[PDB]
């Protein structure tokens, strides 16, 4: 079990760690988060009390270094940093734990929610989309735009999510226009899974990473990406049976975890109605259809 | 964006554009089977592709053989339309290719966009106008060439005959749409108006009668009356 210490908490802020969150008051004696489960990527995220504008945060994995948070009064945010002196870090952490100035990652033993939301998400794979190679952790915020959004402006601050476009030469084989537009299996299986992603684990993971950024930061381009990756599967008549079963589980846990009061903005009516009721896979998402109908029957 | 009353003179500027109407592509008669079920029999159709500035009509005849062994024909008809329009564009010299294609029905947008991906600079546009191009098969010479076709065939016409020698494109398009609106609302009456005076003939190389300027004013007036009339017989006013 690993730890992310905080130098201090100089401004009042709501801090999230994965699907959990707690309020820290201005200059409250807070020195970080302990008992973080090893084996998963994690996200630590922030919303200031004075400017709810800009949720921001850091994807990180404790297996790949010792990380801490320190507020920067010039740039006005909580920054993640890596401590390369392992003994200095162990000492800091041990002293903060002894003074009980850390919150404990509050995982219920029964609870597989975070595993289920991050099953195909890794820290190395995440850096392929969020580019800042000098760090081990990755920064994301509410405002960052995607590469595809930028085609339709600062490239270094972009989310390099796989560009999916159903009315594109990549998606449509010359001479199979109607076939490929009405049944996207070519584009799913040859172009994306065999050509770019390499496997289903790659597809599910980028799709999962897109959802989590939409949910935690309200990142609109990430929501667009999540829905496009769902629609591309549901609009393919030929999908490996193991992928459909896994997709149903993935989406079930995403819909389960979504705050009820955010469904209006984070859920696209057209995609979900098309996916659950009209698409080729309208009968292949039993768990997802059941939770959607019992939790958001209005959207449908 | 969509073409409408507000941006109507755009049709007669010097940017090449085509209207595409797919109404008459997939045409059937519905009939009873010996068992008393219902079945369809396709008849030949046509794509109506029209340059509104010049009157040039690219009439692509759709022979019933194209439907053999196919399913979901009404959906296929829109994609076939888009395939043949794309083929026509590719066949034209670069300086004759359109800068915009205006589809008369919104369901043609995605099929045509996908077939024209190779032409990213050709704008595919819908319209808010309720244009009467479905009535093209009420023009006897167009109906005749479609029904007689034994194979896929493109036939070129000028739908304005020689009108542009004497009137502007705007006026020619207005006359055409008036004639076609009349034929659509009451074909028998409309055709009676056009052919009543036997001394006015249709030249072999034309579609419409050889009316003088004064006779066109009378004709146009009679078509307007018909459309209001039938609008009376229909709504009772
Ligand atoms: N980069 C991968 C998947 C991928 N392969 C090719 C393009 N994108 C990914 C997976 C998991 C989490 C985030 C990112």
């Amino acid at each position: 079990m690993n730890t992310v210490p905080f130098t201090s908490a100089p401004i009042e802020v709501t801090i999230g760690i994965d699907q959990y969150s707690f309020n820290v008051k201005e200059n409250q004696p807070f020195h970080g988060i302990k008992d973080i489960p090893i084996g998963h990527v994690h996200v630590i995220h922030f919303q200031h009390a004075d400017n709810s504008s800009m949720r921001y945060g850091y994807w990180f994995d404790c297996r790949m270094g010792n990380f801490y948070i320190q507020y920067d009064p010039k740039d006005g945010l909580y920054k993640m940093m890596e401590e390369r002196d392992g003994a200095k870090f162990e000492n800091i952490v041990h002293n903060f734990k002894e003074r009980q100035m850390m919150v404990s990652y509050p995982k219920i033993d029964e609870d597989d929610t975070w595993y289920n939301l991050t099953e195909f998400v890794q820290m190395d794979k995440i850096r392929k989309i969020v580019r800042k190679d000098e760090n081990q952790f990755s920064y994301v915020d509410s405002s960052m735009t995607t590469v595809q959004e930028n085609e339709l402006s600062d490239p270094a601050h972009s989310l390099n999510y796989t560009v999916i476009n159903f009315k594109s030469r990549e998606a449509i084989r010359p001479g199979h226009e109607m076939e490929d537009f009405l049944d996207k299996s070519y584009y799913l299986n040859t172009v994306m899974l065999q050509g770019i992603f390499k496997n289903s684990s790659n597809y599910f993971g980028e799709l999962q990473f897109a959802f989590l950024n939409a949910m935690f930061f309200g990142n609109y381009g990430s929501s667009l990406q999540w829905h496009a990756m769902i629609e591309l599967i549901c609009s393919s008549a030929t999908v490996p049976k193991h992928m459909l079963d896994k997709l149903d589980e993935i989406l079930y846990y995403q819909i389960k975890t979504l705050p009820e009061q955010y469904s209006d903005i984070l859920l696209n009516e057209r995609v979900w109605n098309i996916c659950l009721y009209s698409s080729f896979q309208k009968n292949s998402l039993h768990n997802t259809e059941k939770i959607m109908e019992n939790k958001y029957p209005e959207l449908l | 964006g969509a073409m409408n009353s507000s941006n109507y003179a755009e049709l007669f500027n010097n940017d090449i554009k085509l209207f595409v109407d797919d109404t008459n592509v997939y045409r059937v008669t519905v009939h009873k089977t010996f068992e008393g079920n219902v079945a369809t029999k396709a008849i030949n159709g046509c794509i109506f592709t029209l340059n509104p500035k010049t009157g040039h009509l690219f009439l692509k005849i759709i022979h019933t053989s194209v439907w053999a062994g196919q399913k979901r024909l009404s959906q296929l008809a829109k994609w076939k339309t888009a395939e043949e329009v794309s083929a026509l564009v590719r066949s034209l010299p670069k300086e004759e290719q359109p800068k915009q294609i205006i589809v008369t029905r919104k369901a043609m947008l995605d099929p045509l966009e996908v077939h024209m991906l190779d032409f990213p600079n050709i704008a595919i546009r819908p319209t808010e106008l309720r244009l009467p191009f479905s009535a093209a098969m009420s023009i006897d010479k167009l109906s005749d060439v479609v029904m007689k076709a034994t194979e896929p065939q493109m036939v070129l016409f000028n739908i304005y005959d020689d009108w542009l020698d004497r009137i502007s494109s705007y006026t020619a398009f207005s006359r055409l749409t008036l004639l076609l609106r009349a034929l659509k609302t009451n074909e028998e009456s409309a055709k009676m108006i056009l052919l009543s005076d036997p001394t006015i003939t249709i030249k072999s190389y034309h579609l419409w009668p050889s009316f003088t300027d004064e006779q066109w004013i009378t004709i146009e007036s009679q078509m307007r009356d018909l459309i209001l009339t039938e609008y009376g017989r229909k709504y009772n006013v």
